[PDB]
C-alpha cells in the first residue's frame, strides 16, 4: 500500500484537439476513452497499476514486477522502493543499453 | 572383479541401515533392551538418514535441483557441440555453402569484369 | 524452354518436392515433355528412386514416336530416343501416369492448358475425406516462366477458390521478377518510383520483353499483387521448399486453427506449425489447445508437446483424473506391455477386452513393479474416495510426476525424457523410472515376450539410472551439503522414501558408489563419534574397557 | 542475480488494461500485432518500470 | 511346420517388400559411407 | 577459422553486390 | 527366435513358467483344461 501512496499517476483529461484525426487527441488516445498540463491538462492522481506479471508464451515462464511511476517523481523514492520493496541489492555496475528505437 | 567395489558399497548401505535399526544391546542381553523399549513405549503411549526438511528449505532444495538440471543439460549440449563428429559435420556443411557462394561470387565477378571492360571501352 | 539452375538449389528443390509429396500423398501435375522445369522434376524423382502420382499433362502432337503410342490396351515400347535436332520431345521416363491432350494438330503448344486448368478446378471442387480445408487443395509451384506464367498466376489467384501460388526465385525469368516485386510491394501496389522503373527496365531488357507491353504486364502484375496474401516466396539460405509447399497448403484452405494443428500433427512437421499455425491473431477456442495437447500426447509427438507448452497450455490445469485415464487407455501410439501387467495385477488381487484401465489399477501396477513397501499415491485412501466420488480437487499438484509415470509405463522414452527435464524432484523421478523400467523388463523377460521389448526396457532403465548418476555428480560438484539434503530428504510424492532407498530398490550400484552417499553412510556409521584414525580397534577397546570411552573424541552439537 | 530493469513508457505498451491491478499476478501474453502501433514488452526481463 | 505355402499375390507383395528392403538397405549403407569421417575429410580436402 | 570464413565471405558477397549495383549505375551514367 | 518360439509352444499360449505347467499337464490330464490356449 506504500507504493501507491509514494509515487503518482497521470490521467489525460483535456479539450481533445482534433489535429489530423479528430478521434485521436494530443495524447493520441480515443476521443471517448478519456477518464504535463501543457495542451494535455493533466491532474496528478494516486498510482493504481503495480504488482507482478506472469509471462506465458515464448518459452519459459518469468515473473517480472512492475510499478507505474509518473515521469515527474523524486528518484530517492524509486531508490528506496527498489532496495526495500523489491529486495534487490545494490549492484557493482549499471549497464545502460541505449540505442536505436 | 569389475563390479566388486560397487557391490561392496551397496552391501555397505544394506548392513549400515540394518545395524542402525538394531537395538543397543547384543542378542544375549537383548531382553533388557526389549524391556527398556517396552517401558519407554508404555511411558509414552498410555500417559536415521531421513531428515524432514521444512517448507523454505524444500524450496531452496528444489531450486538447487532445477539449477543442477539446467547446468547438466548445458554441459551435455557443450560436450555434443565440441565432439569431433559434430565439428566435422558443421565444417563440411559450411564448406558446401562455401563452394556454392564462391561459385556465385566468381560468376558475379566475371560479369563485373565484363562490365568494367565495357565501361573502359565507353570511356 | 530448357534452362539451368544452381546444383544444390535443384537438389533441395527436389528433396523438398519429394518430401512434400510423401507427406501429403500428392498428385504432381508436371508438364511431362522433357524440356525445362520438367527435366528438373525428372531429376527430383531420381533422388527419391523408391504412392506418388506424377500425372503429366503433355500435348499429343509434340510427343516423339507418335506411332509407338498407338495401340489399345497394349504395353507399347517407348525408348528414350531423343534426337537433338527433332522438334518433337520425348516424355519423361519415370512419370507414373500420362495424359495426351489431342487437338488434332502436331508440334503446337496450347492444346493442354485449358484442359489442365479445368481438371485442376474439377479436382478442387471434390470434397476431401478429411474435409479439413475446402475440398481437395491445390498449390502451384512456379520456377522461371514467361508471360504465360504471370497469366496463370493471375488465373490462380483470382480463381474461386483462390488457390495459393508458391514461387521459387534464384532462377530468373518471371519468378525472380515476381519475388523482387513481392519483396518491395507492401500493400500490393505500394511500390516506389525507382523500384518500379528498375522492374520495368529489367522486364524490357533483362528478360527481353517488348517495352510497349511492359506497362501492360506491369498492370497485370499489379492485378496479381492485389491478392498478395496467397503468393509465397522461397529464399534459399536445410530450409527446403517443402516448408513453402505446406505453408501454402494450410495457408489457402479457409480452415480453422484447431484443424490446422490437427493436420500438422498428422504430417509430424513441427516447423510448419511453429512458423504459421502458432502466429499472432490466431483465435484458439476454449479448450482447443488442451485438446490438441491431448492429441499430441496420445500420438507420441514430443516436439508438438514442447511447442504447445512453449505457447502455454498450463500443464497443471490440463491434467485431470479423466484426462490421465484417457491417456492410459489410449491406443493411437506405440505398443506397450500395460495390458498384461494390469491383467497380472488384477489376477493376483482376486478380464474383459473392453476393460477401462483405472488409475487405481495403474497404482497397483506401480506397487507391483516398485516392490517392497512402496504404496502408490493412487491406491491411498484419500485418492480412492476421490475416485469413488467423481466416477481443483481433480487436478494434480505435480503433473510432471504422473506424466513421467505415464510415459515410463507406456514405453514412450523420449516423452519420458522430456517430462524428466520439466518439473521438480528430478532425481526421485529418475530413480523411480529406473526401477519401473527394469521391473517391466524383468516382467517381460519372465513371461517370455519379445526380446527386443525386454532389451529396450533394460536400456531405458540404464539410461534413467545414468541420468540419476550424472545429476548426482552435478549436485555434488555444485554444493555438497545441499547434495546431502537432496539425497536424504523425505519424498511425500514417492511413498515417503528417500533417494537412497529408491536407488536401493532399483539395485543401482552406480548411484551408491558415489562419494556423496559414502559420506552420508560414513557419517551415520560413526554416529556421534569423531573417531578418525584406526577405528574399530578403538571401538573394541571402548566396549571391553568402558573407561576408554572417556578418552575418545566426540563431536560437538 | 541479474536484474534487467526496463524503463519503458506506459502509454506505448500493448494491453494496457492487462497491466491494471493492485498486487495481482496479471496475465501478459506475447500478443504482438504486426499493424498495431503499441509494442509488447520483452518477455524475460526481470523487472519493469512504466513511465 | 515352419514352411507356409504363400499364394501368388501374397508372394508378389513379399517380393515387393523384399525389393523395398534392398533399396533402403543400400540407401542406408550409402548414407553411412557419406557420413563416415574419412569420406568427410576426403571431400573437405578436395 | 571456418566460422570466420563464413562471416567474412558473407560480408564480401554483400559488398560485391553493392559494388555490382554501383558499377551498373556508373555504366548507366556513362 | 520368434518363429521358433511360436512353433515350439504350438497352439498353447503358455507364457510364464512354462515347462512346469507342461509337466503338470502330462502327469495330470485334468490340468490341461486349466491351460490358456490360443484362438483360431
Amino acid at each position: 500500500s506504500w507504493i501507491e501512496r509514494a509515487f503518482y499517476k497521470r490521467e489525460c483529461v483535456h479539450i481533445i484537439p482534433s489535429t489530423k484525426d479528430p478521434h485521436r487527441c494530443c495524447c493520441g488516445r480515443l476521443i471517448g476513452q478519456h477518464v504535463w498540463s501543457i495542451s494535455k491538462h493533466t491532474q496528478l492522481s494516486p498510482t493504481d497499476a503495480f504488482g507482478t506479471i506472469e509471462f506465458q508464451g515464448g518459452g519459459h515462464s518469468n515473473k517480472a514486477m512492475y510499478v507505474r511511476v509518473s515521469f515527474d517523481t523524486k528518484p530517492d523514492l524509486l531508490l528506496h522502493l527498489m532496495t526495500k520493496e523489491w529486495q534487490l541489492e545494490l549492484p557493482k555496475l549499471l549497464i545502460s543499453v541505449h540505442g536505436g528505437l | 572383479k569389475s563390479i566388486s567395489n560397487q557391490v561392496w558399497k551397496f552391501q555397505r548401505y544394506q548392513l549400515i541401515m540394518t545395524f542402525h535399526e538394531r537395538p543397543v544391546l547384543p542378542p544375549p542381553l537383548i531382553i533388557f533392551s526389549h524391556m527398556t523399549m517396552i517401558f519407554q513405549h508404555l511411558c509414552c503411549r498410555w500417559r536415521g538418514l531421513k531428515l524432514f526438511i521444512t517448507d523454505d528449505e524444500l524450496k531452496k532444495v528444489h531450486d538447487f535441483e532445477e539449477q543442477c538440471i539446467e547446468e547438466y543439460f548445458r554441459e551435455k549440449d557443450d560436450r555434443f557441440n565440441s565432439s569431433n563428429d559434430e565439428r566435422i559435420r558443421v565444417t563440411s556443411e559450411r564448406v558446401e555453402n562455401m563452394s556454392m557462394r564462391l561459385e556465385e561470387v566468381n560468376e558475379r565477378e566475371h560479369s563485373m569484369k565484363a562490365s568494367l571492360q565495357t565501361v573502359d571501352i565507353r570511356l | 524452354q530448357n534452362f539451368e539452375l544452381q546444383p544444390k538449389l535443384k537438389q533441395v528443390f527436389g528433396k523438398g518436392l519429394i518430401k512434400a509429396a510423401m507427406t501429403t500423398g500428392a498428385w504432381i501435375f508436371t508438364g511431362g515433355v522433357n524440356t525445362g522445369v520438367i527435366r528438373h522434376v525428372g531429376d527430383a524423382l531420381k533422388d527419391h528412386a523408391s504412392k506418388i502420382c506424377t500425372i503429366g499433362i503433355a500435348p499429343w502432337g509434340i510427343v516423339e514416336n507418335q506411332e509407338d503410342l498407338i495401340g489399345r490396351d497394349v504395353v507399347r515400347p517407348y525408348q528414350t530416343m531423343s534426337n537433338p535436332m527433332s522438334k518433337l520431345t520425348v516424355l519423361n521416363s519415370m512419370h507414373s501416369h500420362f495424359i495426351l491432350a489431342d487437338n488434332g494438330t502436331t508440334g503446337k503448344y496450347g492444346a493442354e492448358v485449358k484442359l489442365r486448368r479445368q481438371l485442376e478446378k474439377h479436382i478442387s471442387l471434390q470434397k476431401i475425406n478429411t474435409r479439413i480445408g475446402q475440398g481437395v487443395p491445390v498449390v502451384a509451384l512456379i520456377v522461371e516462366g514467361g508471360p504465360n506464367v504471370i497469366s496463370i498466376v493471375l488465373e490462380y489467384l483470382r480463381d474461386t477458390p483462390p488457390v495459393p501460388v508458391v514461387v521459387c526465385d534464384g532462377s530468373g525469368r518471371a519468378s525472380d521478377i515476381l519475388a523482387f516485386g513481392h519483396k518491395y510491394s507492401e500493400e500490393g501496389g505500394l511500390i516506389n518510383e525507382s523500384l518500379r522503373d528498375q522492374l520495368l527496365v529489367t522486364i524490357q531488357k533483362t528478360f527481353t520483353y517488348t517495352r510497349t507491353q511492359a506497362q501492360h504486364l506491369f498492370i497485370i502484375l499489379m492485378e496479381c499483387m492485389k491478392k498478395k496474401e496467397l503468393i509465397t516466396v522461397f529464399r534459399m539460405g536445410h530450409q527446403d521448399i517443402d516448408l513453402a509447399i505446406l505453408t501454402a497448403l494450410l495457408k489457402g484452405a479457409n480452415a480453422s486453427a484447431p484443424d490446422q494443428l490437427s493436420l500438422a500433427l498428422a504430417w509430424n512437421r513441427v516447423d510448419i506449425a511453429r512458423s504459421q499455425i502458432f502466429i499472432y491473431g490466431q483465435q484458439w477456442p476454449v479448450g482447443s489447445l488442451e485438446q490438441a495437447m491431448l492429441d499430441a500426447l496420445v500420438l507420441d509427438r514430443v516436439d508438438f508437446v514442447k511447442l504447445l507448452i512453449e505457447n502455454g497450455v498450463s500443464m497443471h490445469r490440463f491434467l485431470t483424473i479423466s484426462r490421465l485415464e484417457e491417456l492410459y487407455n489410449t491406443r493411437h501410439g506405440p505398443s506397450n506391455t500395460l495390458y498384461h501387467l494390469v491383467r497380472d495385477v488384477k489376477k493376483r488381487e482376486y478380464l474383459p477386452p473392453d476393460y477401462r484401465i483405472s488409475l487405481i489399477d495403474i497404482g497397483l501396477v506401480i506397487e507391483y513393479l516398485m516392490g517392497g513397501a512402496y504404496r502408490c499415491n493412487y491406491t491411498r485412501k484419500r485418492f480412492r474416495t476421490l475416485y469413488h466420488n467423481l466416477f481443483e480437487i481433480n487436478h494434480f499438484p505435480f503433473p510432471f510426476h504422473e506424466l513421467m509415470v505415464w510415459a515410463v509405463l507406456m514405453k514412450r522414452q523420449k516423452m519420458a525424457l522430456f517430462f524428466w527435464q520439466h518439473g521438480e524432484e528430478a532425481m526421485a523421478k529418475a530413480l523411480v523410472a529406473c526401477k519401473l523400467c527394469k521391473a517391466m523388463a524383468h516382467e517381460a523377460s519372465e513371461n517370455d515376450m519379445v526380446d527386443d521389448i525386454s532389451q529396450e526396457l533394460n536400456h531405458n532403465s540404464r539410461d534413467f539410472g545414468q541420468l540419476a548418476v550424472e545429476l548426482l555428480d552435478q549436485s555434488y560438484k555444485q554444493d555438497e551439503q545441499l547434495a546431502m539434503k537432496l539425497l536424504t530428504y523425505e519424498l511425500k510424492n514417492w511413498s515417503n522414501a528417500t533417494c537412497l532407498q529408491l536407488a536401493v530398490a532399483a539395485k543401482h550400484r552406480d548411484f551408491i558408489a558415489h562419494t556423496c552417499s559414502q559420506m552420508l553412510l560414513t557419517d551415520m556409521w560413526m554416529g556421534r563419534l569423531r573417531m578418525r584414525k584406526n577405528s574399530g580397534l578403538k571401538v573394541i577397546l571402548g566396549i571391553l574397557l568402558p573407561p576408554s570411552i572417556l578418552s575418545l573424541e566426540f563431536k560437538n552439537k
